[PDB]
């Protein structure tokens, strides 16, 4: 499995960038996505779950107002748009795959995939 | 930790026997059907293996159940000809006859009640010898006259096989086998889902199947046992024989009045020369049709086993000879010039000579019987030889011979492909869906 | 409905194949059931629905009738068989009982 | 059900004999019936002659088959059986009997395969007097 | 597995007695129990039942004078006879049901686990 | 033709007496055989139509099985009227054959 | 894929054809025989709709329940139903069981839920 | 079996009663001689389809026991929870009610559900 | 007032009569009766089976996540509700009826159900 | 109370086959008026 972001990584605060992570290795549409970040000096956090198809969408309720998750399984790519970036927002993010699982499927309670995570500086 | 989960809707069924109807585009009451479907959804299933068994298919029996009910409900309202049971006077006919026609038909006059209900009149009509039986002399009587009840068709209601699509109620599904190897049993890797069948003509023959479908790729030999030389074997041709099939007399026909507002069809008087009914087949194409049955035999009984045909054993009329309705004429051809030969294992045409009878007992019932009208002119019919229904001695060389008879096997052979499933949409399957 | 259970008085070996027999006085279909008492024993059910067995019980015990005629079969009447046996109908209310088939050892 | 052999008791050598069975119950013109006949020499077993289906179709004993002729009439609930060149062997009491073989349950009431109805028979001698 | 009765005894014609029988393994909260008695000269005789929604159903010859009841904190299926009469003598066995297809409570009245028995005598 | 060999030809049994007959046959008979029991005089009685299912009307004692070549009939518990020559018969196909017969006397 | 395409597909891929079968269940000689196939077309339609109408899935060709999985009915993991295993495959594995989780999905819910969410609306 | 529990609440008090509702409801279904059937069938059909309509309007589909927002008149019975629960059948109790079903029912459509789907669109609409 | 009555009111003032409409669709000379009870009961059907389908069992106003194309119809709701009847507006938009039906069953059974399926989880 | 057409079960041909159930639920506390002349 390969996972490469290919967004910018560096915004003005308030101002907006869009992440695209590209999939590779297994098939796209079979698993749950996720983004987490983590800060310069900090470990990781949570922040976007996305399922398999696409239409169920959940937040860290500190970006719930302000990003957007979304999936295209027909190009293999997942993308977060970020509007109105904070001084907090600062960090590296992982399109890390998994999350959850459809009810057909086991329990994906973990992220089994990550990789080159894509670092975002507000300033 | 799962949980049931409820599914409507799954593709799932299993054999059922219900009610089916019909769809078409006369005897079969085809105005009765509903329109087909002007463009048909045959579905084929991908991974789908079903079993299949044409000696246990229940539209075989549904099918002729239902012939048997539109016979009877197209000849209820029609006239009965009881009156006619009475003694005829009968000579032979002589006037421009062959000598393969000497005897067959006879001039009987007979003593008829006129259109009033006191007074008698004096008719005649001429009858074939397989309906008039000597009483004890040219004192003769109609063939089971007192021991049936001889209905007149009605000449205005058509014999004429119209095909009929069966189709299945909402809710039940009818499978297709698309496997051109199928031998009537067992699991058929490719199958598809059809609301209906095909058009099946209800084509009433003994030994000979007329008309219908043919084979795919190759002959196809079907037998419920093959082993078992009391079972009919069903031949399905790949390509068909032509049969040409004549009653080369010009016949008039006359109305002798029964009663108020029904009239007898005597066959009348014959215009020209008398000859006999025949049917003639390609003597070079019916060869090469057995030298492909015997190649497709001679894979059940063997590779050095020498393969003869022979005619019908005996037993009725019906059976002994090829029985087929040709345009409402019921024809009843020898065909021992077909079935006479021996295939060793190392242009021109074949002529079957035809009796015609007009009170036949189709469905081999107790005291039912109907008479066939006579119809004016000549009869010519060309019909596709589609199949054979043979049986085996049994008891070096097999000897086959002609059967027929019980005509589900005529349905069988083109309902061999068809089996009636249920759908059964509620299902219920482990998740991790709770409520 | 009322339940004649025979015979009464049937005595076997340890060794025999028995059949103790019972009718209705209605048809029941296969609403019956079969009990084994022990003297001083809480009677045990043995056969449901006619035809069908309860777990724990062996397969050595065999029930089959319907409608007003049934019957119970032991293979091979061992001596933990030897017990007074009930032919009960549940098909109408009250449940009824017969009067009971006592297995003796010869 | 009942079957009711009639005939000549008598054929003399070279002659052919006729025998007629009726049948009383019109599973005559019912189907998947199969109408027999058996003879049975004195001292020995049973010999099937042949059968009619009720397909109108017969078959044959294959040691007979050349001799043996069968038929039938539904309307009158008849069938016949025609058996030329009689001579001293083919003396036998002569019994007609009734099978079905309703292999897939087309009745409603099972049916029996075996010769479930027997008529009485003829005992047929050949003699020149 | 078990029933054990207990209670019985001797009474007189027009007094009372009160049964009482103990589950041991099995859950006593969803079975249907009845109470079943054998009268040295007749065989076993349905008396009553309660089901595990506390409805009762009675014989017709002790309707009207027996109460059937439960108590599922004790494990405990009890019987009040009251009005007895001499024709009440027998030998009363405890009863669970079988549990078959759901039928909202009502009884199947195949007496899968028996209890020894308590006679009772009236005199 | 299949060719039948029933054994014993001749048994003599007193009543209250297992008797067995058994038929076997020259080639599979798929299950296809009859059991007939024969008085002196009287046309063969049907006794069972297939190899174990019994023919309306006849007593519960009579009973059979087999299967392939093998099959026999068994009277669970021989009676007065229980004599005669009893025979095996196939309808796998024709021509139809009786076995030979075993006749049943008294002892 | 069409009425019953999806018959050879696994569980999971069949489960979101289901309106494709759901819209072909409702849709003297000749005549009586199409009465009598409509009629019954009707009955078995509403046999299925009364069920679900029973168990609380009525409206819905996917419903969920509070009736858990009994390891006994069928030992699988979701792997070995949903992705490699037909709908034919299944009904062949639970049918002596299609009797106990239809009378559970009766009383376990849709009855004693009823009278839950009856007690819950009370507040 | 289907039949099995069949109205065997039906001398029970109308709470006790109230936890068969399932059993009472799986039954509810399922020449002139082949008429007489066919009418016979039509007609449960047309008795389901009837009372699954009259729960639809309701706003009940689905449902066996369902809620509203209709308020008890005290016309209609006077008598408290435990008289009707606990002390009562469900065939006394339509004996007492059937002059007020009517009633009832004109209500359940006329009081509520139809004032209440024309609200939820208009919450739904924010 | 009564049935059909709003059939010449606006499709608003129409809206109102849902029920007025829907109980009066369940209810020689016995064979037409019993075919005319069979039609009544199949037709029912039929439309019931479309509104299981659209998640709109149960309910006679179902409010829908299918967005309107203006293609379909480019009327504001003033000239549709306001100054417009149902046989008109039937009229109108009847070779758009099976798309809509189209959309309906894909997003507000297929895809929402199987939502709802994946949320019972998490 | 109720006049319905009633249906036959049997085990002629216009009842039904296979015989009914014999089984019968107890309508325990159910007190029915019955009046076998009409
Ligand atoms: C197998 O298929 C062949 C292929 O067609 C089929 O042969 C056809 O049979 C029909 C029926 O008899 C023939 O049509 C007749 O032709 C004669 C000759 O012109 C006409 O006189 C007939 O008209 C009379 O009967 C009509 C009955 O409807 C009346 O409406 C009309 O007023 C006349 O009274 C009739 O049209 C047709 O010619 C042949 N075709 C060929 C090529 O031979 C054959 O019947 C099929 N066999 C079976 C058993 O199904
Ligand atoms: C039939 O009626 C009896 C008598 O009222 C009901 O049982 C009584 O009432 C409740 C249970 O309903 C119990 O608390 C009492 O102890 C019962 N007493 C007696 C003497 O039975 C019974 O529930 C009813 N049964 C049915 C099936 O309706
Ligand atoms: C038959 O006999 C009648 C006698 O009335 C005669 O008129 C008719 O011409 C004869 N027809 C034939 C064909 O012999
Ligand atoms: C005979 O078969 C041929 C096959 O090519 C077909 O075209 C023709 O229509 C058939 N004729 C009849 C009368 O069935
Ligand atoms: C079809 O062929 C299979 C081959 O295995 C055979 O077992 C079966 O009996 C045949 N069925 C027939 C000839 O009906
Ligand atoms: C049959 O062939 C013969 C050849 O002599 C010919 O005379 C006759 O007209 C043909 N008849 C038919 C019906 O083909
Ligand atoms: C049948 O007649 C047609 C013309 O109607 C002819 O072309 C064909 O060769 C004939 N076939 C046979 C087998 O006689
Ligand atoms: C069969 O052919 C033979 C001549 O080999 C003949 O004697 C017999 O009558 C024929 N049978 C039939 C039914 O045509
Ligand atoms: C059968 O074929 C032979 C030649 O092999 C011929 O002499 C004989 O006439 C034929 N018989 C029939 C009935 O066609
Ligand atoms: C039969 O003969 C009549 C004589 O008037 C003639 O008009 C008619 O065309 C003939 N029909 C046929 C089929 O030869
Ligand atoms: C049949 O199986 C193949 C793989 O073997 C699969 O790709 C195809 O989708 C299956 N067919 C259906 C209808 O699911
Ligand atoms: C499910 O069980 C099968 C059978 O042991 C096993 O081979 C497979 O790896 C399992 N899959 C999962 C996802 O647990
Ligand atoms: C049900 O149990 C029988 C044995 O009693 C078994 O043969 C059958 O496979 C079972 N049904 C299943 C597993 O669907
Ligand atoms: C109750 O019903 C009476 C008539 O029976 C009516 O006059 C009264 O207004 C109603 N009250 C309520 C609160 O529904
Ligand atoms: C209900 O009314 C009855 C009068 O029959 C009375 O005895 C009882 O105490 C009342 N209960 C409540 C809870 O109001
Ligand atoms: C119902 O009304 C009728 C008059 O229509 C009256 O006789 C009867 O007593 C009333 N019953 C109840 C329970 O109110
Ligand atoms: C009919 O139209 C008039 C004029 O717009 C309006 O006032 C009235 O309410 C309408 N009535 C109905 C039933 O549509
Ligand atoms: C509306 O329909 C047109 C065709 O009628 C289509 O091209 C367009 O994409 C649709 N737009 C939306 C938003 O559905
Ligand atoms: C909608 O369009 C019509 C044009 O026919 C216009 O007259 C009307 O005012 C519009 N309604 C609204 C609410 O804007």
């Amino acid at each position: 499995v390969q996972l490469v972001e290919t967004g910018g990584g560096l915004v003005q605060p308030g101002g907006s960038l869009k992440l695209s992570c590209r999939a590779s290795g297994y098939t796209f549409s079979s698993f749950a996505m996720s983004w987490v970040r983590q800060a310069p000096g900090k470990g990781l956090e949570w922040v976007s779950l996305i399922n398999d198809r696409g239409g169920l969408t959940f937040y860290v309720d500190s970006v719930k107002g302000r990003f957007t998750i979304s999936r295209d399984n027909s190009k293999n790519t997942l993308s977060l748009q970020m509007h109105s970036l904070r001084d907090g927002d600062t960090a590296v993010y992982y399109c890390a795959t998994g999350g959850m699982s459809s009810a057909l499927q086991s329990s994906k309670y973990y992220f089994d995939f990550w990789g080159q995570g894509a670092l975002v500086t507000v300033s | 930790n799962l949980w049931v989960t409820v599914y409507y809707g799954v593709p799932v069924w299993k054999d059922a026997e219900t009610t089916l109807f019909c769809a078409s585009d006369n005897v079969w009451a085809t105005h009765a059907c509903v329109p087909t479907d002007p463009n048909p959804q045959e579905i084929h299933l991908e991974n789908v293996t079903e079993e299949f068994n044409m000696w246990k298919n229940n539209m075989v029996e549904q099918m002729h159940t239902d012939i048997i009910s539109l016979w009877d409900q197209s000849l209820k309202p029609c006239v009965k000809l009881t009156p006619l049971c009475v003694t005829l006077q009968c000579t032979n006919v002589t006037n421009n006859i062959t000598d393969d026609m000497r005897g067959e038909l006879k001039n009987c006059s007979f003593n008829m009640t006129t259109e009033l209900r006191d007074k008698r009149q004096k008719v005649h009509a001429l009858f074939y010898k397989l309906d008039i039986v000597p009483i004890n002399n040219t004192s003769y009587r109609l063939i089971n006259c007192n021991t049936a009840a001889i209905t007149q068709a009605c000449p205005k209601v058509s014999f004429e096989p119209i095909p009929i699509h069966y189709c299945a109620p909402a809710g039940f599904a009818i499978l297709k086998c698309k496997d051109k190897k199928f031998n009537g049993t067992g699991p058929c890797p490719s199958v598809s889902t059809v609301q209906c069948t095909h058009g099946i003509k209800p084509v009433v023959s003994t030994q000979l199947l007329l008309n219908g479908s043919l084979a795919e790729e190759e002959v196809m030999i079907r037998s419920k046992d093959i082993r078992n030389n009391a079972k009919n074997i069903l031949v399905q041709f790949n390509t068909p024989v032509q049969i040409n099939c004549t009653r080369p007399n010009n016949n008039t026909r006359k109305s002798i009045r029964i009663g108020p507002g029904q009239w007898f069809y005597a066959t009348g008087d014959i215009i020209g020369d008398i000859r006999q009914a025949h049917c003639n087949v390609s003597k070079a194409t019916w060869n090469e049709t057995l030298g492909k049955v015997v190649k497709q035999l001679r894979k059940h009984f063997g590779n050095n086993t020498i393969i003869r045909f022979a005619n019908s054993s005996g037993g009725d009329l019906e059976v002994t000879t090829h029985s087929f309705n040709c345009g409402g004429e019921f024809f009843y051809c020898d065909t021992s010039g077909l079935f006479n030969s021996t295939w060793i294992s190392n242009n021109d045409s074949i002529t079957l000579p035809c009796r015609i009878k007009q009170i036949i007992n189709m469905w081999q019932r107790i005291g039912q019987a109907m008479y066939a009208p006579p119809i004016q002119g000549v009869i010519r019919c060309v019909s596709n030889i589609t199949g054979l229904i043979l049986t085996r001695d049994g008891g070096t060389t097999e000897t086959f011979r002609p059967s027929g008879g019980d005509m589900r096997d005529n349905w069988r052979s083109e309902l061999y492909k068809y089996k009636v499933v249920k759908i059964e949409p509620l299902g219920v399957a482990p998740t991790r869906c709770k409520r | 409905v009322q339940m004649t259970q025979s015979p009464s008085s049937l005595s076997a070996s340890v060794g025999d194949k028995v059949s103790i027999t019972c009718r209705a006085s209605q048809g029941i279909a296969d609403a019956l059931a079969w009990y084994q008492q022990k003297p001083g024993k809480a009677p045990k059910l043995l056969i449901y629905g006619a035809s069908n067995l309860e777990s724990g019980v062996p397969s050595r015990f065999s029930g089959s009738g319907s409608g007003t005629d049934f019957s119970l079969t032991i293979s091979s009447l061992q001596a933990e068989d030897f017990a007074v046996y009930y032919c009960q109908q549940r098909n109408s209310h009250p449940p009824t009982f017969g009067q009971g088939t006592r297995v003796e050892v010869k | 059900v009942q079957l009711q052999e009639s005939g000549p008791g008598r054929v003399k050598p070279s002659e052919t004999l006729s025998l007629t069975c009726a049948v009383s119950d019109d599973s005559f013109g019912s189907s998947y019936f199969y109408w027999s006949w058996i003879r049975q020499a004195p001292g020995k077993g049973l010999e099937w002659i042949g059968y009619i289906a009720y397909s109108g179709g017969v078959r044959y004993n294959p040691s007979l088959s050349s001799r043996v002729t069968i038929s039938r009439n539904i309307h009158e609930r008849q069938f016949y059986l025609r058996l030329t060149s009689m001579t001293a062997a083919d003396t036998a009491v002569y019994y007609c009997a009734r099978h079905c073989e309703d292999d897939y349950g087309y009745y409603s009431a099972a049916q029996s395969y075996g010769l479930d109805s027997w008529g009485q028979g003829i005992a047929v001698t050949v003699s020149p007097s | 597995v078990q029933l054990v009765e207990s209670g019985g005894g001797l009474a007189k014609p027009g007094g009372s007695l009160r049964l009482s029988c103990a589950a041991s393994g099995f859950t006593f909260s969803r079975s249907i129990m009845h109470w079943v008695r054998q009268a040295p000269g007749k065989g076993l005789e349905w008396v009553s039942t309660i089901n595990y929604a506390g409805s009762t159903y009675y014989a017709d010859s002790v309707r009207g004078r027996f109460v059937i009841s439960r108590d599922n904190s004790k494990n405990t299926l009890s019987l009040q006879m009251n009005s007895v009469r001499p024709e009440d003598r027998a030998v009363y066995h405890c009863a669970k049901d079988k549990e078959g297809y759901y039928s909202g409570g009502y009884p199947l009245w195949y007496f899968d686990l028996w209890g020894p028995g308590t006679p009772v005598t009236i005199s | 033709d299949i060719q039948m060999t029933q054994s014993p030809s001749s048994l003599s049994a007193s009543v209250g007496d297992r008797v067995t007959i058994t038929c076997r046959t020259s080639e599979n008979v798929n299950n296809c055989l009859n059991w007939y029991q024969q008085k002196p005089g009287k046309a063969p009685k049907l006794l069972i139509y297939r190899t174990s299912t019994l023919q309306r009307g006849v007593p519960s004692r009579f009973s059979g099985t087999g299967s392939g070549t093998d099959y026999t009939l068994t009277i669970s518990s021989l009676q007065s009227e229980d004599f005669g020559t009893y025979y095996c018969q196939h309808y796998y196909g024709t021509p139809l054959t009786f076995g030979g017969g075993t006749m049943v006397d008294i002892k | 894929l069409g009425f019953l395409g999806a018959a050879g597909s696994t569980m999971g891929a069949a489960s979101m054809t289901l309106t494709v079968q759901a819209r072909n269940l409702l849709s003297t000689v000749w005549g009586i025989k199409q009465l009598q196939a409509r009629v019954l077309a009707v009955e078995r339609y509403l046999r299925d709709q009364q069920l679900l109408g029973i168990w609380g899935c009525s409206g819905k060709l996917i419903c969920c329940t509070n009736v858990p999985w009994n390891s006994s009915w069928s030992n699988r993991n979701l792997s070995e139903i949903w992705d490699n295993m037909t709908w034919l495959q299944w009904d062949k594995e639970i049918s002596n069981y299609t009797q106990i989780i239809y009378g559970l999905l009766e009383e376990s819910q849709n009855q004693q839920e009823k009278n839950e969410q009856d007690l819950l609306a009370l507040d």
